[PDB]
């Protein structure tokens, strides 16, 4: 049995995609009863589950085992709260990844580069709307040296 | 049936992890604490264990990153089908030691350098708990029956 | 369709070669030249992208004649499907650093040595573009999903 | 056709061996008596050849026991289809040599140490005729056609 | 062409296994007068033959090579005598192997293994019918450190 | 699109392999227009199309780019020039990689081993013709030590 804490971080996603308890449970096939004891914090969740709710919500499962670790780090989760801009880093991040040696060869974890790209960002009072890709890969292949 | 069991052995033990269904494999995490000096060996603890069905061979091997910018050497174990154990990654130190040279610095699995608690030679790693370390890769095997011949012939 | 594309990056770029149409795998082409003195390191670019088919791995690995007649040491990368980017080869100069002895020799790929514009450690490689330095196989692989289980059980 | 065609080449060879239907390799074993020092290389004779049928290559590679309880490293050999001569195991003992100290010792491929007849560097290793040094893993392969592409396209 | 003392090894093995030569033919598909002779030392018997032996017995082939090597070394084959003990400890030696990880990792050969645990029980006078699993583990452990 | 001393490659092998522009076409699939522009120096040749000449000439591909980086050396191809020789040599050198442990685990490239053996036989005058497989051998083992 995982975390009651779950429960939150899988409704907060579902918003955030834009669906329904009705529309999750199409694409997951769980009981819309079921979902919602889920967020509630009636109904524990397993890892098995996790697989299936990462599935569903178009997200890869680790990611939201990684925002549960800053959940019992701290107290809460800074990624969950700016999602979007997590959303928009981690895709040049991957497209950096599957396109450019310097990177495909240094990485060593990318949800912790997408986080240490956003924080040095932050630190400089940038924001990640007004930026493109050929910035955030020069900046990328600093932080792998 | 295209799924694979895993045992978690403990509550220091990572589900593997995969980005992208297209990926060649899933990256597996130490369940332990370890300094290596230099030319030190180990098999590290994951307290994970997998079922790999008949007919493959899983394979236990390095990632780019971590063998590319650290001297933690890999060497891929062949995971039989039927071992039910804990899984161990295979690893060397295959950093030099330096005449003297000693210090309290320990270098991690990205190639930095932070402070310990003691002075050991320089080129010391340190590995930790929950270190993204290795990756395993399933692929399909032969397995025939052996025929001695005096000459090879066509089949 | 039984065919690979490849891209080539630069006019440095060779394409791969293949004797013999039942070879395991096709040698691949150092893009550039570089100096590698004892346990030194580095990623060799080859100015070379293929497109990995869904279902395999490309395992970028090494030659018998290189690997057993010198002491430089190949890391197999291990190729996503996917991934197209520049293709590297994963080195290190396994040769230890006698006491002193300096040279202006350098050794080759073919563990042989000519004569240097440098004094360095005795035990150096160079590596010069073209040289013929790695090998690309590509395997089918087994991706399946991930279940938990408490105790293994029947497929 | 599921059988593998195998030459025993001399009087030292031994048949490869298998414990278990199900396991993914054949044990291979050592047809000579070879002494290595630190750093030192070979490429050891087995007397057995095999022929790898089209569409696979066959995998010469290392044993956990042996790799993690001694310093001798096997660099994998990959076997062609038709390739039918002596089946050589690619291997260093990457032991480093500590200064002076000198020993009648030597070590074997369980780890252990026995006195020998000569006076070498303390880090010697001697494999012996019949030691079970490598394994054989044989998998599937695809050899496609190339084709160079201005830039990567849908299949 | 293989040494003639095979003969005795399948005979003996055969019977251990409470198998007729009739019913061994059935399962190896040789004729009774081709099992008689080999087993007689009329016939020679060659490596391919041993194969087929091996599975026709239920026994690992590598098996009967190393008790003929031992035939070859001193005169006769402590292990064919005492099979029955090999039989039991050879089980637990591969319960171990892919079970637990110590074993896995560190084992060099499995069959000189079981010997080496035999013989350290023969010095100590104890008897393997009166111990289990958990005593052979922690022993196997001390002598693969 | 590839050098144009690339359609002299194709003619003068095309013409040693005893094919006519015609057979060549029928095996290759260009139109006997194409391959004579080929040739002649109007249409360059790409290297998808060496591809495709290598495999109805039954030459690896390879080789031709080899010759062509003589011609760029130098100004000609002593291979090509004397592809009789090159062709016997080569064929040795290739059973001897196939079937020889010394040969098959230290060889680095099999063209220049070829080329270097040829250059070794005419420093000593001696002709290709009249020495067989043992010879080369024993020399071509001399030259990997
Ligand atoms: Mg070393
Ligand atoms: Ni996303
Ligand atoms: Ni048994
Ligand atoms: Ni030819």
């Amino acid at each position: 049995e995982l975390p009651t804490h779950y429960g939150t971080i899988i409704k907060t996603l579902r918003k955030y995609m834009k669906l329904t308890q009705s529309k999750l449970s199409e694409r997951t096939g769980f009981s819309q009863n079921t979902i919602s004891n889920h967020e509630n914090g009636n109904r524990n969740i397993g890892v098995n589950e996790i697989e299936i709710y990462g599935k569903g919500l178009g997200i890869p499962s680790y990611i939201l085992h990684r925002i549960s670790d800053e959940f019992k780090e701290k107290g809460y989760s800074p990624t969950l709260n700016d999602f979007g801009k997590f959303d928009k880093m981690y895709s040049y991040v991957n497209k950096a990844y599957y396109n450019d040696g310097d990177i495909y060869y240094s990485s060593y974890d990318l949800y912790d580069e997408t986080i240490k790209l956003l924080e040095l960002l932050k630190e400089s009072k940038i924001n990640v709307n007004d930026i493109d890709y050929d910035y955030v890969l020069k900046l990328y292949k600093q932080i792998l040296s | 049936t295209n799924t694979l069991q895993v045992r978690l052995l403990s509550e220091n033990a990572r589900m593997p992890e995969r980005n992208h269904k297209t990926d060649a494999g899933y990256d597996i995490f130490s369940a332990e604490t370890v300094v290596l000096e230099p030319q030190e060996k180990a098999v590290i603890k994951t307290d994970v264990a997998v079922s790999i069905p008949e007919g493959y061979v899983g394979l236990l091997t390095s990632r780019s990153g971590v063998s590319s910018k650290t001297h933690l050497v890999i060497e891929t174990g062949k995971i039989d089908a039927g071992y039910h154990g804990n899984l161990g990654i295979n690893i060397k130190n295959d950093a030099i030691a330096s005449n003297g040279y000693i210090t309290p610095g320990v270098f991690d699995i990205k190639g930095e350098i932070d402070l310990s608690d003691a002075i050991r030679q320089y080129g010391t790693y340190q590995i930790n708990e929950g270190d993204k370390l290795a990756q395993l890769v399933i692929v399909p095997i032969w397995t025939p029956e052996l025929k001695q011949v005096e000459e090879f012939e066509s089949v």
